[PDB]
RNA sequence: AAAAUGUUUU
RNA sequence: CCGUAACUUUGGGAUAAGGGGGACCUGAGCUGUCGUGCACCCGUGCGGUGUGGUGGCGGUGAGGGGCGCAGAGUCCAGGGGG
RNA sequence: UUGUACACACCGCCCGUCAAGUCAUGAAAGUUGGUAACACCCGAAGCCGGUGGCCUAACCGUUGUGGGGGAGCCGUCGAAGGUGGGACUGGUGAUUAGGACUAAGUCGUAACAAGGUAGCCGUACCGGAAGGUGCGGCUGGAUCA
RNA sequence: UAUCAGCUUGUUGGUGGGGUAGUGGCUUACCAAGGCUUUGACGGGUAGCCGGCCUGAGAGGGUGACCGGCCACAUUGGGACUGAGAUACGGCCCAGACUCCUACGGGAGGCAGCAGUGGGGAAUAUUGCACAAUGGGCGGAAGCCUGAUGCAGCAACGCCGCGUGCGGGAUGACGGCCUUCGGGUUGUAAACCGCUUUCGCCUGUGACGAAGCGUGAGUGACGGUAAUGGGUAAAGAAGCACCGGCUAACUACGUGCCAGCAGCCGCGGUGAUACGUAGGGUGCGAGCGUUGUCCGGAUUUAUUGGGCGUAAAGGGCUCGUAGGUGGUUGAUCGCGUCGGAAGUGUAAUCUUGGGGCUUAACCCUGAGCGUGCUUUCGAUACGGGUUGACUUGAGGAAGGUAGGGGAGAAUGGAAUUCCUGGUGGAGCGGUGGAAUGCGCAGAUAUCAGGAGGAACACCAGUGGCGAAGGCGGUUCUCUGGGCCUUUCCUGACGCUGAGGAGCGAAAGCGUGGGGAGCGAACAGGCUUAGAUACCCUGGUAGUCCACGCUGUAAACGGUGGGUACUAGGUGUGGGGUCCAUUCCACGGGUUCCGUGCCGUAGCUAACGCUUUAAGUACCCCGCCUGGGGAGUACGGCCGCAAGGCUA
């Protein structure tokens, strides 16, 4: 555009969409654990991944992965909520914090135990 | 219309160079004679002549005779049109312009004539930059 | 001269 | 006197709805009209005309004030909206 | 050699209803809130403007008081409240609409080759659905030169 | 933010008075009718602003913690009082909402001061010490007050520094793990030998901050603190993530599209370097990862620094308002622009030079920076203002001139259909093949006469005209634009153009007319698994006319307008002018304006474009920012409706 088309409206950049609105400006969210279940995910995968609706304390209700091998948390669990996209899961952006609340961490981990939230053992 | 007739002067310059045109020609202003003065004292253009109108009888016209060196070999590697009538540009006598790393010459007039930027800033002096010919 | 279709392997 | 919706064929709907003031005493100026009278056009002897008159009568009144439970004080005289 | 949206290579690709599920969203008799004001009615404190018969040590007295002040009272403004009609907006809503995704469901084969009626654009009507047809246009078609 | 277009009536101005520290519609009376706004008033949304902070090559983008400056507020709303000074935090008055006391009559209160509690939250500390220092209030002073401040506690929250050992040690030991059963690897790692003592722990010494303060005596909260001597033992002191690619680092076992992983590509379906564990390794290290948020990469809003023929993107076309922009030149102004000077840009931060903490972080100090602004003095090349010329851009005059440019009216012929009559007789028609259909009530065919509507063969394309949409019988009437020309005239009057307005194929709509042919819908016949189609026979709106409406098209050259420049070659349309023979014209040239094809430089991702640019440039406008959702919803405008526009 010529100089005058500028000064007259200038350049304007783009939305820069928001990717996790639940947590409203929060790195974690607790939540209720409304229900507890699990969905096939999109082809080409196959499995059970293990999700939950969960009732954040900003009042909107969303879908949580349970990540790790091993699973305790139930209907009305506290829990606590962060971000993190399942990629063949549509509709899960969020997923939950191990070792936090009420949802406890993967039983038998040995490697990378602090993102499971695993105690050291002696 | 014709808007800008230094960049007129410059499009003409760059395009008869392009094509290996040994002389160009266009109607005469000061400032085109100035500029072709200037390109002549830096050695851009082989020579430059104000001629009294025999044609069209109406006016003077401007004449550069360019120069290419052995093996037919281009003088001018480019030439820039900077302060645009869109835009004008003007430079301080700190913040002056170099050309391809100081090789070529930014053609800035100044208040005290045109000069290029050596030796605007010689003399500490800015104004419109006009032209970035290298 | 008209004359349709072709699931999910691993 | 202020103000008034959905909708609409742009006319309406509408007095939509919903408000304020009103009478009495006093009253500044403003006006309708006539007026003896001033000068004047006078075609006068015209059954006239334009300026112009302190005043009379009438209309209207800002403001100020009085009294009562109540001032459209009686008779008369839409309820409204979906 | 030409065309192609095919390259799993025409036993290709691919379109839309219908049926099922899931998600987000629209409409909707209504229903439930919120915000910002408006026009009136009433109007505390208070300042200001009046008034003050009541109360008043300094001032002045013709030493009976007066001056000045104060309580009180009235008026304007005035927060809040009341009443009414609008404006804007959130949630929700029987019912309903289309969108996205998922069976490897059903119905045809509309497009891609001249896709077997060349395709597409605007518009119009018709039809379970793709689509069909008319009118004008385009080549992002071609035959025959 | 325009999916907010009108706002305001003490409102805008005037005069007199009042008021105030003070100007003022601040207030009042009177007079006038202003004031603001598409360069966005009014309304909605969000927000304390800044020095700075983060990021970035920069330009920018994000942000407003500590610290520092200004503002606003102190339970919510309002009000004044006192005072030099008041949003009066720890004041007063009234009202509302709250809490508390009450003998029920009435009273009391406001942590967004410091610490602290409840609550909310993913999440943020002690109900600490001292006025010793600095700052403040009052007092003549000693002094008193100071949750300012100086300090301490708490938390890996950040930054910085240090430690967890150092040297030697092959016999390359065991043990794990792997294996080709040879061995390899962990690994100089260990064992073993000799050393050192920072930190921690134990113990001793022990400050500065005070050139203060106090008449003196005396006087340090921090504080037995920092620092430092001695002692202990190599000890009291290492984890976290990762190892398919980007990306530094690989194998075995288990599992078998399961369990699970993932930031993207993807991995897992029996040989998984991608899941889980182990050995080994790599990156970091008192941290390491994950999540959130911001900038970068992203030139992915491109001023620096992008684009629009086919990838997303040229408005359907023109006219034209604001605006942007401006051929040659004289004079002048000195607003832009440029150069000095003065003032200012506090400090801190930041860059940098010195200095201090054992180094560093941090701290002090000098300078720079503070990218501007104001004042003032200069310069006049350019931009602009004022003013005067010039004619080449532009327009006009006169003459020449091409054409389906437009509107109106009359009118010509062929053909179709229908009608009337003659003739004649069995089919006609139609298709891939048929049938529906028509026809002995005489069709088809054939001839004559007539009626009517619509479109104009040939000319006619490789062409002309129009802003585009578009425009073809002939004639007349009315009318628009273009092209050329040497003289002539005006003298930059130019270009573009948001919003706005007009024009805008066909279909469609309204009123009336007309209706031959054609022909959506429709009916029937065929084809077919079906055939709401293709094909056939019928056939209504419509197609036509008048006047309106609609305002959209693959409205396409998918290419906005204007201008200048940059090889040619070769057709063709229009106007001149020149030449020879003519004294026509055939011909050649040449010039100006169109319209094609080929093609160089150049450009492009390629295809291709290439003087009619998609090349080289300047001016202005429209537009694009991944694909769908969607040119859809909501709102608004337009319309009779269909719908269109904005989005
Ligand atoms: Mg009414
Ligand atoms: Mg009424
Ligand atoms: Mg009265
Ligand atoms: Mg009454
Ligand atoms: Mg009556
Ligand atoms: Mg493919
Ligand atoms: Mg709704
Ligand atoms: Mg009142
Ligand atoms: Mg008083
Ligand atoms: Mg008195
Ligand atoms: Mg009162
Ligand atoms: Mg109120
Ligand atoms: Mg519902
Ligand atoms: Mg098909
Ligand atoms: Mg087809
Ligand atoms: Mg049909
Ligand atoms: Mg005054
Ligand atoms: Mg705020
Ligand atoms: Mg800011
Ligand atoms: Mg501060
Ligand atoms: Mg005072
Ligand atoms: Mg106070
Ligand atoms: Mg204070
Ligand atoms: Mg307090
Ligand atoms: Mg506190
Ligand atoms: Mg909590
Ligand atoms: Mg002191
Ligand atoms: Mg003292
Ligand atoms: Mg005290
Ligand atoms: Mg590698
Ligand atoms: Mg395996
Ligand atoms: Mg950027
Ligand atoms: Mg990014
Ligand atoms: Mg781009
Ligand atoms: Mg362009
Ligand atoms: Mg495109
Ligand atoms: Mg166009
Ligand atoms: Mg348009
Ligand atoms: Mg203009
Ligand atoms: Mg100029
Ligand atoms: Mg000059
Ligand atoms: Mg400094
Ligand atoms: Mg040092
Ligand atoms: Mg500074
Ligand atoms: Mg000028
Ligand atoms: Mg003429
Ligand atoms: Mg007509
Ligand atoms: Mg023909
Ligand atoms: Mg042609
Ligand atoms: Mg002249
Ligand atoms: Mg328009
Ligand atoms: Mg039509
Ligand atoms: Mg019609
Ligand atoms: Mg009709
Ligand atoms: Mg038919
Ligand atoms: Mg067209
Ligand atoms: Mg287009
Ligand atoms: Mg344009
Ligand atoms: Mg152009
Ligand atoms: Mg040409
Ligand atoms: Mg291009
Ligand atoms: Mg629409």
């Amino acid at each position: 555009p010529t100089i005058q088309q500028l000064v007259r409206k200038g350049r304007t950049d783009k939305i820069s969409k928001n990717k996790t609105p639940a947590l409203k400006g929060s790195p974690q969210r607790r939540g209720v654990c409304t229900r507890v279940y699990t969905t096939t995910p999109k082809k080409p995968n196959s499995a059970l991944r293990k999700v939950a609706r969960v009732r954040l304390s900003s009042g909107i209700e969303v879908t949580a992965y349970i990540p790790g091998v091993g699973h305790n948390l139930q209907e009305h669990s506290m829990v606590l909520v962060r971000g993190g996209r399942v990629k063949d899961l549509p509709g899960v952006r969020y997923k939950i914090v191990r070792g936090s609340l009420d949802t406890q961490g993967v039983k038998g981990r040995k490697q990378a135990r602090s993102r499971y939230g695993a105690k050291k053992e002696k | 219309t014709m808007t800008d007739p230094i960049a007129d002067m410059l499009t003409r310059l760059r395009n008869a160079n392009q094509a290996y045109h040994d002389q160009t020609s266009m109607p005469h202003s000061k400032i085109k004679a100035g500029i072709a003065g200037i390109l002549k004292s830096e050695g851009y253009i082989a020579d430059y002549k104000v001629n009294e109108p025999k044609e069209g009888e109406v006016g003077k016209t401007l004449t550069l005779t360019l120069k290419y060196g052995e093996n037919r070999e281009r003088s001018i590697a480019g030439v820039r049109r900077i302060s645009k009538p869109g835009l004008r540009v003007y430079a301080k006598s700190t913040a002056l312009p170099k050309v391809l790393g100081g090789l070529g010459i930014a053609i800035i007039s100044t208040s005290q004539g045109l000069l290029t930027d050596k030796q605007a800033h010689e003399k500490s002096v800015g104004g419109e930059v006009l032209a970035y010919v290298w």
